[PDB]
């Protein structure tokens, strides 16, 4: 068929304070738009992390990794943070819990 | 909130012209950048064109000379309409075309808004 396989709805990407501070330290605007395009076609494209409440990790820069939460009803993505491949790739409980907290902090801003 | 409604698309003869269009309204915000993306089936998509709030544009190499991005501020009160003008359409330009716009409301989030998209089929 003509239209490519995936989702084609108006969508919103929402940078967090962290992601906005550190985005351009990592991604050229081409890389960033390619990333949002990929998620817009397919949310659920990132690998789930458990204990987080639905946060996902995508690895496309290279070794850049973004962590995001897609909001089911409002069709907004929360871009939580971006970290490089070499750098802290060690996932522990203090991390998963605080990520879940800030994620829920955005989540309950628009009921 | 911020409203995005887009227009244009369909289906065109080679060498013909089509204007895609895409409007962002709501109340006031600071606009950073804004562009168009395209994706044909089976392969990775490609960013078609970009324009900073300063006018700085990029275009991809395959569309150089033929597509043009332009903009309309509506006094910079209100809305900006972004237009993709496509001329001398080649069949390689057949793709699903989406627009986007980064922008930051007062005391608000740096968001990039994305369109539904629209299929553009350039077939002999």
């Amino acid at each position: 068929g003509l239209v490519p396989r995936g989702s084609h709805m108006k969508s919103v990407f929402v940078e967090s304070t962290i992601f906005e501070k550190y985005r351009d330290e990592y991604l050229s605007d081409e890389e960033y738009r390619l990333f949002q395009a990929e998620l817009m076609l397919n949310p659920k494209l990132g690998d789930v992390i458990q204990g987080t409440g639905g946060l996902r990790k995508i690895r496309v820069a290279g070794g850049s990794r973004i962590i995001y939460y897609f909001l089911d009803e409002k069709r907004r993505f929360y871009l939580l943070t971006i970290y490089g491949k070499n750098e802290m790739s060690d996932l522990n409980a203090n991390q998963r819990k605080q990520l879940m907290a800030f994620m829920e902090a955005w989540r309950n801003e628009q009921s | 909130q911020v409203q995005l409604q887009e227009s244009g698309g369909g289906l065109v003869q080679p060498g013909g012209s089509l204007r895609l269009s895409c409007v962002v309204s709501g109340d006031r915000r600071t606009i950073y950048t804004m562009g168009w993306f395209r994706q044909a089936p089976g392969n990775q998509g490609e960013l078609v064109a970009t324009m900073t709030s300063s006018g700085v544009t990029t275009y991809v190499d395959s569309v150089k000379g033929r597509f043009s991005i332009s903009r309309d501020s509506a006094e910079d009160s209100a809305k900006n309409t972004v237009s993709l003008q496509m001329n001398s359409l080649k069949p390689e330009d057949t793709a699903f075309y989406t627009c986007y716009e980064e922008s930051r409301r007062p005391l608000g989030s740096r968001n990039t808004y994305w369109g539904q998209g629209t299929q553009v089929t350039v077939s002999s």
